[PDB]
């Protein structure tokens, strides 16, 4: 039985840490002591932590800490580092996309009249949005242009609440 | 591309606005599409001019809403943002739309 | 004009009353143009407009409406020296105890919580746990706990049991420390003993316990929760002869504390495991402790090249601080040589 | 509060 | 070298140092002790408030000198306000009572 | 028109503003072919119960200056007579005498 553990890497080199970890496994051929390696990603939590299905021998512990650009495990102690849980894995299995679901297929940011556009033509700008076309994913934000609140069809992702 | 819909009652004013917009565009960015004149809306009205009765007595008014379609093909960093500063003549409803 | 100068601790309400806006982003300036960052260290709304009576971005270029703040600018409208008196505050995600009250020899938190400095640092750097009003168990209040001591206790006293660590735990201990109660106890302990060494050890603890009750200084004001930032004008960003900005050392210190605090808020907002975050809060603790008094902790941080960078306490102390270099001796106009 | 300013500090200490 | 009124430093509003930078001579600490050792009190007050640091004080001084007045409006050293901001930027709450 | 008439109109408008959500809902219910008969009946009865002035088909468009019911224009909110006056004065933007 292989239980999960948390590894800390230099944040930013995480995919390269995951690749080097798989390669160190297939070098030192402790293939029966490693199951997977997770870096989850939303359309990126967790910011700098690598999840490893593993068992705990001191040889495999030295293996994971001899993988380059890895600081160490995160647990209660450094003698016997800590696995995480299992009761919160059943609820996480039913839902694995809480920060990008179809629960609210419309408003991604509170409309009202306070928003800023940056991914559209007029970048680094803010305006008041009277009406909105959520159905067709459109916004009528009236930006201040030539001393006038002129509206402009902007994208939900293009603007920022 | 940024489509710009200028709408106004006075034609001269609208023209002035359009030119200004073009100027604003052209210094910052490059390849302004051009000031394309769409059809004018001549919304007419008839009314009886007597207080009480005389039906053949009438005044026929109208409001000529002019349209100017200005388009900007390349939205740069500098250009789109510029619009906010350059203030145009009053009584000219503009309507910018990126894409 | 004014009599005596009063010095006391800074409450988080007092630090929010000094402040004019939360400094969020660590981004100093744009660096390719001339504008700053909205809203970073060198903000507009939090502090003031670079130019005198001007919105830096664009409105009010005369002397009529001094104060208006449009949404396009997010800028105040006052003097060029107004930013020198205005200070910002950094909402530290994780509590961090002051280094001046933890390592002053004797430490202010060392002879107040009746705990050895060594043990205080262990828990403070996420290397030891501390109990806080456990309950009906066989454990003291000051007694600490290790990984093995906690693990076994976790499976033993799973119910009514509290054993935190770091500044948070320390803060609680100080917060839940009846000053008055200790006075009588200490006073009674000093009158019920004959031990010479103990007498001096008890008289030095009761002296700092009754002095805290005489003033309006709280025990929970030792830990920094609302870190204050020095005015930009006082941490100036001028370029030398060329095209680059010779940046001060305090901007490196504040920018690291804000980078780490943003990382800690993001890790705390992602509902990740409860241990992860010990290294993150420990790096924030060491970053704050390096900002306040650099090098009092183990080997001081450095930017360029191996020389350590100069912190706030090193702007005060020494031969080249403010006392010996700008307040007792000044450079002087109408003078010659 | 020593030299010429001792009269000033006498005055300020008297007028409290 | 000689200086009536030149440029002023940025972080602490005191004159610059050196000759190439048109600067003023450092009225150091032992000279402050040597003026405490006499009874010279107004000389030291203008030697470290008016002539050196206080910006409104020195513009009032310059107007008063070119009008013949010969009088100082003292004020506060601005570098003491810098000391207040550096001590206050810690967890310490320094103030000015009354 | 009278003051009284104007007041009445205003009241009607207010009522309309108030009861729109409910009334609309009721109407929808009544329409909905995929619904119970009893429910429909209730809805119909419910509608009756609501005030009459709550209906938008009760309120007459009057001139915003004079309250004259007839000769109205929607674009201007004014009766013909007043509209003409406005035009003459320059008070309606863009409006001028038309010939073709
Ligand atoms: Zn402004």
């Amino acid at each position: 039985k292989k239980r999960w553990y948390v590894v800390q890497a230099f944040s930013g080199f995480e995919g390269r840490v995951a690749t080097s970890l798989r390669e160190h496994i297939k070098l030192h051929n402790m293939e029966d002591l490693f199951g997977e390696v997770m870096v989850p990603t939303e359309e990126k939590f967790f910011p700098g932590y690598v999840l490893v299905q593993m068992v705990m021998n001191d040889a495999s512990w030295h293996l994971v800490r001899s993988v380059p650009r890895v600081m160490g495990f995160i647990g209660g102690t450094s003698d016997r580092p800590a696995p995480i849980s299992d009761k919160e894995v059943d609820a996480i299995m039913n839902r694995l996309q809480q920060v990008g679901d179809k629960p609210r297929p419309k408003t991604l940011f509170e409309p009202g009249e306070m928003v800023r556009v940056n991914d559209g033509p007029f970048a680094d700008f803010n305006g008041v949005v009277e009406e909105v076309d959520y159905e067709k994913s459109r916004l009528k934000v009236s930006v201040s242009i030539f001393g006038r609140a002129t509206p402009v069809e902007l994208d939900f992702s293009q603007v920022e609440k | 591309r940024i489509r710009i819909r200028l709408k106004a009652f006075d034609h001269r004013l609208i023209d002035q606005a359009t030119a200004e917009i073009v100027e604003t565009a052209k210094r910052t960015g490059a390849q302004v599409r051009g000031p394309i004149p769409l059809p004018t809306r001549k919304e007419r009205f008839t009314v009886l001019i007597s207080p009480h009765v005389n039906k053949d007595a009438r005044d026929q008014y109208e409001i000529r809403t002019h349209l100017r379609l200005v388009d900007i093909v390349e939205p740069t960093e500098k250009t789109v943002d510029a619009l906010m500063r350059l203030d145009l003549a009053a009584g000219v409803d503009v309507q910018i739309s990126l894409g | 004009e004014f009599d005596a100068i009063k010095i006391a601790l800074a409450s988080p309400d007092m630090i929010r009353s000094w402040s004019f806006g939360e400094v969020k982003k660590p981004e100093t300036i744009n660096y390719r143009t001339f504008k700053p960052e909205r809203d970073g260290l060198f903000c507009a709304r939090i502090f003031g407009p670079v130019k005198d009576y001007e919105c830096l971005c664009g409105k009010y270029k005369r002397l009529k409406h001094r104060g208006v703040i449009c949404e396009k600018c997010g800028v105040e409208v006052t003097q060029t020296k107004v930013r020198r008196e205005r200070m910002g505050h950094i909402e530290l995600a994780s509590p961090t105890a002051h280094i001046w009250f933890l390592k002053s020899l004797p430490s202010r938190i060392g002879l107040l919580l009746d705990m050895p400095l060594r043990d205080i640092e262990r828990v403070l750097y996420f290397e030891s746990y501390v109990v806080i009003e456990g309950g009906m168990t066989n454990l003291e209040r000051q007694q600490i706990l290790t990984e093995e001591q906690y693990l076994d206790a976790l499976e033993e006293f799973g119910d009514e049991f509290d054993a935190k660590m770091g500044a948070e735990a320390i803060q609680a201990l100080l917060k839940s420390m009846d000053l008055e109660q200790e006075c009588e106890q200490l006073r009674e302990e000093l009158n019920e003993t004959n031990s010479e060494t103990k007498r001096k050890k008890l008289t030095k603890r009761i002296k700092l316990l009754e002095a805290f009750v005489q003033s309006g200084n709280k025990p929970e004001w030792m830990i920094l929760t609302v870190l204050p930032v020095l005015p930009p004008d006082l941490r100036p960003l001028v370029p030398l002869d060329g095209g680059r900005f010779a940046t001060s050392d305090l901007n490196d210190l504040y920018r690291r504390v804000i980078n780490r605090n943003n990382r800690l808020k993001r890790l705390l907002d992602l509902a990740a495991p409860d241990i992860i975050v010990r290294n993150e809060k420990r790096m924030l603790q060491e970053a704050v402790d390096a900002l306040l008094d650099n090098g009092r902790r183990g080997r001081a941080i450095t930017g360029s090249n191996k020389r350590p960078l100069k912190s706030l306490a090193d702007m005060i102390k020494g031969k080249q601080g403010r006392f010996r270099q700008n307040l007792l001796g000044k450079r002087v106009d109408y003078s010659g040589r | 509060p020593a030299g010429t300013g001792y009269a000033y500090h006498q005055d300020r200490m008297r007028r409290r | 070298h000689a200086r009536s009124t030149g440029s002023y430093s940025l972080v602490t509003q005191q004159p610059l140092g050196g000759k190439a930078q048109f600067g003023g001579q450092r009225f150091g600490e032992m000279e402050v002790w040597a003026l405490e050792a006499y009874g010279a009190a107004y000389t030291l007050q203008e030697m470290l408030t008016v002539k050196s640091d206080d910006v409104n004080g020195r513009t009032k001084m310059y107007k008063n000198i070119v009008d013949g007045n010969h009088q100082m409006e003292p004020g506060m050293p601005e570098s003491f306000n810098v000391l207040l901001k550096e001590i206050r930027s810690l967890g310490i709450n320094i103030e000015l009572e009354d | 028109a009278k003051q009284s008439m104007k007041a009445r109109e205003v009241k009607r408008v207010a009522l309309a503003d108030k009861y729109f959500a409910k009334r609309a809902e009721l109407k929808a219910i009544i329409s909905d072919v995929n619904a119970s008969d009893e429910d429909r009946w209730n809805a119909v009865l419910k509608l009756q119960t609501l005030p009459r002035d709550s209906s938008p088909s009760r309120q007459r468009n009057r001139c915003r200056q004079t309250g004259r019911p007839h000769g109205f224009l929607r674009k201007f909110g004014l009766s013909r007579i007043k509209v003409r006056e406005a035009a003459m004065r320059g008070e309606i933007p863009g409006l001028k005498k038309a010939s073709w």
